[PDB]
């Protein structure tokens, strides 16, 4: 799931960053850590 | 009305015409690059 764009410019944090204004770019990285922590939260909910 | 200033700062410019859009918190540009340069979490006003 590391690979999921989850509806962003991209999967990669390097070129967002190296793509776009400080803060469209901070927009992406704030939908993609939602993302990436709902998906820990989902695999620690299964562990427990 | 209240709670509205601590450390207010004036400042004074003279730009071009078609230049007021690139003095704004994240721009690029010359004029952001070499002349003047915002902080992005600029809570502030502008006015021209």
């Amino acid at each position: 799931q590391l690979s999921s764009k989850f509806g962003a410019i991209s999967s990669v944090l390097n070129d967002i960053l190296s793509r776009l204004d400080p803060p469209e770019a901070e927009v992406q990285i704030d939908r993609l850590i939602t993302g990436r922590l709902q998906s820990l939260q989902t695999y620690v909910t299964q562990q427990l | 009305n209240d709670l509205c200033f601590t450390n207010v700062y004036a400042d004074s410019f003279v730009i071009k015409g078609n230049e007021v859009s690139q003095i704004a918190p994240g721009q690029t540009g010359n004029i952001a690059d070499y002349n003047y340069k915002l902080p992005d979490d600029f809570t502030g006003c502008v006015i021209a």
